[PDB]
């Protein structure tokens, strides 16, 4: 229909409900694939889908960057996740624990110390 | 935010919710002893304890107990913690009290600190 306000719209909305079900990789795919979609019509697409994908993309990265060992990198991409955790609601607490140890890792002690006081509310 | 959450609650004189906030605390924290001054100073002595032992401070603990005449609590974290110099205290006290012919407090005294014979 060529209406591409509502478009953008109905892809956030399934991105963030596939992101809140837990299926972070399946919500990165579909969201990257709506998002080329609407590049490919040469369409302004609007800052809260490159939001959105550009927090999924780094929490999938995470897993690459700690897979091949690289500590900084991975820390960093669990830092960007970590100030975003609540779009992460059902790992809110395995993923924030990961980060911690990364932060660990890296050398990013303060950042896990920030991050495990938050752990530590009730 | 902890800090500042404390004395909201103390200028409210919401003290339920300095205790609440006390307990939700971790174990360690550099607010906890502030906590427990501000329990001491409304006279909460209970309150003040378990957020000092919390501290992990049983030294004030036991001041506390000592100078809100909470002998029983004194002398029984004395034997825990092992200080045993709150016998010399209570001994000094009553004959002060006997000294203003205040015996019944004395005797009020030796039953809250257990010191029965006395």
């Amino acid at each position: 229909l060529k209406q591409y306000r509502e478009a953008a719209q109905t892809a956030i909305i399934i991105a963030r409900e596939e992101q809140s079900a837990g299926n972070y990789r399946n919500a990165h795919d579909v969201l990257f694939s709506m998002y080329a979609e609407l590049k490919s019509q040469k369409i302004k697409i609007p800052s809260e889908m490159a939001t959105n994908l550009m927090i999924l993309h780094s929490y999938i990265l995470v897993k690459i960057h700690v897979k091949n060992g690289d500590h900084m990198k991975g820390a960093r991409m669990l830092i960007r996740v970590a100030n975003n955790i609540s779009k992460f609601p059902s790992h809110i607490v395995p993923i924030l624990t990961s980060t911690v140890i990364e932060c660990h890792r890296a050398g990013l002690k303060n950042s896990a110390f920030s991050f495990a006081a938050m752990l530590m509310r009730p | 935010n902890q800090e500042r959450l404390a004395e909201c609650y103390y200028m409210l004189e919401d003290y339920e919710g300095l205790e609440n906030l006390a307990i939700s605390l971790p174990e360690n924290h550099k607010l906890l002893p502030e906590i427990a001054q501000m329990f001491v100073r409304v006279g909460m002595c209970e309150q003040a304890v378990t957020a000092f032992l919390k501290c992990s401070q049983p030294k004030a603990a036991v001041d506390t107990c000592v100078h809100l005449n909470q002998w029983n609590k004194a002398v029984e974290l004395a034997k825990n913690h092992s200080m045993k110099e709150i016998g010399s205290l209570l001994a000094r006290y009553a004959s002060h009290l006997l000294e203003k012919n205040k015996t019944l407090d004395a005797i009020e005294l030796y039953r809250k600190a257990n010191y029965f014979f006395d």
